């Protein structure tokens, strides 16, 4: 029943595609109020619609200076992988090949 | 950029009543299942003070009389019951995206009982006169509402030029306003006239409050 | 114990630069964004940007990019803002604030910037003595630059019934007045003195209010 992290995140492992077409990322929390839920969302390029899905069940910051693994199923094509609140918010580009 | 539109620009609310102010975002300020908008209170001469974060979460230590509501684009701040120390300007802010933007602000006026000004007139001091200056000062203190007109008379003739006015902010304890009106003249013009009058016309009376002195 | 102490009011010539400071204490300076907010006189709030002192990351509002430069020093727990090629639109109060959580929870007291080619000048302080039950007295603080002045009565012993009016600006000079109300039984048996300070000209004037007669 944790609230969202208010601080910032650093990319420790850049987006990599798995053999299942999913993506994995590792981010490390900078700030306080942890344990806290990592704010995570996938959007279209216009930042108007939330897309895809988190595979990681409730990603929580549980350690000081240690990365947290996040796995997600992005939509096909271009999307933004958005992590953390503003002004530190990470905005990562991703392209998933194929169609449904 | 997101535009935060505050409504109304100003409002007067009676002591103990309920005050509701509105803030509309030009686009959704929601992310991660939450509303990235916050409410602040700014009292004269002070920095803004955070009241509510994420549209509805009351800051620690702030009275439960303040309530935030809303999601996406439509938000409100409620003050219930209104107290004297609530005399302030209220701002909404979004931080869902960069640049972070503020609403134009809503000034809250505390509506107390009408009170006539206590009027006091003061001749130029000897100190000022010896340096060729002549400022005639008039205080119009602790009145309600703020709307007042001051009229200066020199030997019964109205004088509009050389008058500077200054109003205090609404008092945080008694909810009144005070005002100073200064008529600056040359030592020469001051010395060639005798009767100096400060006339206040306030809602409290159809008869003006007239204070005066004779230079002699 | 969270505190943000800002530097004093400043005057700067048009086209010059200023560097303002914001000293933080009472929290881990490197664990929160330190943000800057501008307020023009009688106007609203505008977000300039934020700095993360832990790695010197910055986020600016585009309109301040060529104008403002944010820096931070880990060692002294101090954030700075440099304002360049100063114009009249830059005259404002500049606040620093900590983004403790979802929003700005702790704020500095603000630093006033006056963009002007006007010269520092001390005020003249004039007593305002009447020309029943309660008497109103006052002080006229005329012709000073820049703001502010501090006005007290009997070294702060008379605080109730005091009205210190916002200064009025005319011909590059500020003029202000202050009134005090006391019982008629107390004046002139008990002395009434206004204490006027103008820090920019290192002026401290004590003005005793004497009955005219
Ligand atoms: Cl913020």
């Amino acid at each position: 029943s944790y609230s969202m992290c208010t601080g910032k995140f650093k990319v420790v492992k850049e987006i990599a595609e798995t053999q299942h077409g999913t993506i994995v990322i590792r981010v490390q929390y900078e700030g306080d109020g942890s344990p806290c839920k990592i704010p995570f969302e996938i959007m279209d390029l216009e930042k108007r619609h939330v897309l895809g899905r988190l595979i990681t069940v409730n990603p929580i910051v549980t350690e000081k200076d240690s990365p947290v693994n996040i796995e997600a199923e992005p939509p096909f094509g271009d999307s933004y992988i958005i992590i953390g609140v503003e002004p530190g918010q990470l905005k990562l580009n991703w392209f998933k090949k194929g169609s449904s | 950029n997101i535009v935060m539109t505050q409504s109304p620009t100003s409002l007067a609310v009676s002591l103990g009543q309920r005050a509701t102010i509105s803030c509309r975002a030009s686009e959704s300020v929601d992310s991660f299942g939450k509303s990235f908008m916050h409410f602040y209170q700014q009292k004269p001469g002070q920095p803004p003070k955070l009241l509510i974060h994420l549209a509805s979460n009351l800051e620690s230590g702030v009275p439960a009389r303040f309530t935030g509501r809303g999601s996406r684009t439509d938000f409100t701040l409620t003050i219930d019951p209104v107290e004297a120390d609530d005399a302030a300007t209220y701002y909404c802010q979004q931080n869902n995206e960069v640049p972070f933007t503020f609403g134009s602000g809503t000034k809250l006026e505390v509506k107390r009982a009408d009170a006539a000004p206590t009027v006091s007139i003061f001749p130029p001091s000897s100190e000022q006169l010896t340096s060729g200056g002549a400022s005639v000062v008039c205080f119009l203190n602790n009145f309600y509402p703020k709307d007042i007109n001051v009229k200066w008379k020199i030997d019964g003739s109205e004088r509009q030029n050389g008058v500077l006015n200054s109003w205090t902010d609404q008092d945080s304890k008694d909810s009144t306003y005070s005002m100073s009106s200064t008529l600056t003249l040359t030592k020469d013009e001051y010395e060639r006239h005798n009767s100096y009058t400060c006339e206040a016309t306030h809602k409290t009376s159809t008869s003006p409050i007239v204070k005066s002195f004779n230079r002699n | 114990q969270v505190q943000l102490q800002q530097s004093g009011a400043e005057v700067a010539r048009p086209g010059a630069s200023v560097k303002l400071s914001c000293k933080a204490s009472g929290y881990t300076f490197t664990s929160y964004w330190l943000q800057w907010v501008k307020q023009r006189p009688g106007q609203g709030l505008e977000w300039i940007g934020a700095i993360w002192p832990g790695d010197d990351d910055t986020r600016y509002a585009q309109k301040f990019q060529g104008k403002a430069t944010m820096t931070a020093d880990k060692s002294s727990s101090t954030a700075y803002i440099q304002l360049s090629n100063l114009a009249s639109e830059d005259s404002a109060v500049y606040y620093c604030a900590r983004k403790g959580g979802f929003a700005m929870d702790y704020w500095g007291q603000g630093t006033s910037v006056t963009v002007s080619s006007a010269k520092t000048t001390p005020p003249s302080v004039y007593p305002l003595a009447p020309g029943n039950s309660m008497v109103t007295l006052g002080c006229l603080v005329k012709g000073y630059f820049p703001e502010p002045v501090t006005v007290t009565w009997n070294s702060g012993s008379l605080s109730s019934g005091v009205h210190t009016f916002p200064a009025v600006l005319q011909s590059d000079l500020y003029t202000l007045s202050s009134s005090v109300t006391v019982p008629s039984s107390t004046w002139p048996s008990e002395t009434v003195t206004c204490n006027v300070a103008h820090p920019a000209s290192s002026t401290k004037v004590d003005k005793k209010i004497e009955p005219r007669d």
